[PDB]
């Protein structure tokens, strides 16, 4: 507990927290508009080698671990995989606003607590530094 | 309004006593012609840090935090007489500076065991043009109990401040994902928010001699009606700007006309 780590833990707390809510309400907008697309989509998908869908990005959560863990043909093939895509960027979206909000939430409840232990600290080494000099100015 | 002064300049003692010596003052409009009297301490923690001056200068050991011993009694003894006695009552509007930002500092921590309400003047109120620029969700009264103000008075108030929650909430939702999903129910939180944020400012008659406008000091019965019909849905149809800077719900109504 040194107000200078203190101080620098709270300095890449409060940035995490900025890109994180940032990172939430990007995905949130992506989210909305995947989740109304995504209504024809089944209905389409409905009508119609191992393949894992995902994506490239990151922060969502368990998306990818999770899964990780002659014309006629063709066409349905192509509706198939279209359908799974479709199903992937919803789910994505969403897990990654969720994982988002509450990374966002927990950077700033850490926030105030640092903050709160900083002036604790701040206090005590005042008052300990100065019983120190007023202990060595009255044996004399 | 009578000054006290206890300019920096002035020795420990002095800026110790000139807060005792605008109390001596005001207590005479109490005890001597029974009123209802107002003190303002400008500000609160410059009378405790010339506590501590004048306790370091007796050579009495200072305690947690460099604070005078008897950071608790000279405090106690000054706050305590004023209050309501049956001759009148003097009430104190004390500015506080907080150090370090630290509200469990021995300053600032005695000093909130005789508040019994707190003005929070904000800069982002301010900005929203609002004025009085008070925050109505940070600013906060002992009094504010049914069992003290009355269930209605009570009610307005906690209706109010939930609207302006609730709000506050869809306002990172708004700028983001722009204002639609926003529901049936969504956009009235709002619009009427919107219209309690506006009604909540006020013209000063202070402020005349510059605002070139009209000053108004609305009543408490004018202004939990006020309140009570916004909430209530009694001026939905009315526009925002109807309730910008102006006094009695009346008010709101009758810009509303000139506004078209």
């Amino acid at each position: 507990a040194t107000l200078k780590d203190i101080t620098r833990r709270l300095k890449s707390i409060k940035n995490i927290q900025k890109i994180t809510k940032s990172m939430k309400m990007v995905a949130a907008a992506k989210y909305a508009r995947a989740e109304r697309e995504l209504k024809p989509a089944r209905v389409y998908g409905v009508g119609s080698l191992i393949i894992g869908v995902s994506s490239d990005r990151g922060l969502c959560g368990a998306i990818h671990s999770s899964v990780a863990k002659r014309n006629y043909q063709e066409y349905s093939l192509a509706n198939i995989i279209y359908y799974s895509l479709k199903e992937s960027t919803t789910s994505e979206q969403s897990a990654r606003m969720t994982a988002m909000d509450n990374a966002s939430k927990n950077a700033s409840e850490m926030i105030d607590k640092l903050t709160l232990t900083f002036n604790r600290t701040r206090q005590a080494v005042i008052t300990k530094e100065l019983i120190e000099i007023i202990s060595g100015a009255a044996a004399l | 309004v009578a000054l006290v002064y206890g300019q920096m300049n002035e020795p420990p003692g002095a800026r110790a006593r000139v807060a005792l010596t605008g109390l001596t003052v005001a207590e005479y409009f109490r005890d001597q012609e029974g009123q209802d009297v107002l003190l303002f301490i400008d500000n609160i923690f410059r009378f405790t840090q010339a506590g501590s001056e004048v306790s370091a200068l007796l050579g009495r050991i200072p305690s947690a935090v460099g604070y005078q011993p008897t950071l608790a009694t000279d405090m106690g003894t000054m706050q305590e007489r004023i209050t309501t006695t049956k001759k009148g009552s003097i009430t104190s509007v004390q500015a506080i500076y907080v150090p370090a930002d630290d509200l469990t500092d021995p300053a600032p921590a005695t000093t909130f065991a005789h508040l019994d309400a707190t003005t929070v003047l904000s800069r982002a109120i301010a900005e929203l043009g609002i004025y009085p620029a008070v925050d109505p969700l940070d600013s906060t009264s002992r009094i504010m109990d049914p069992n003290i103000v009355g269930s209605e008075h009570y009610d307005v108030a906690r209706g109010v401040q939930k609207i302006l929650q609730d709000y506050k909430s869809l306002q990172d939702i708004i700028a983001i994902l722009g204002m639609d999903e926003l529901s049936e129910e969504d956009k009235l939180t709002v619009s009427r928010a919107r219209k309690i944020q506006r009604f909540l400012s006020q013209p000063f008659q202070v402020a005349e001699v510059f605002t070139g406008h009209l000053g108004k000091l609305v009543p408490l019965k004018e202004t939990i009606k006020g309140f009570q019909q916004i909430l209530a849905g009694e001026y939905d149809h009315l526009p925002e700007q109807a309730f910008y800077m102006v006094g009695p719900i009346e008010e709101a109504v009758a810009k509303a006309d000139k506004l078209a």
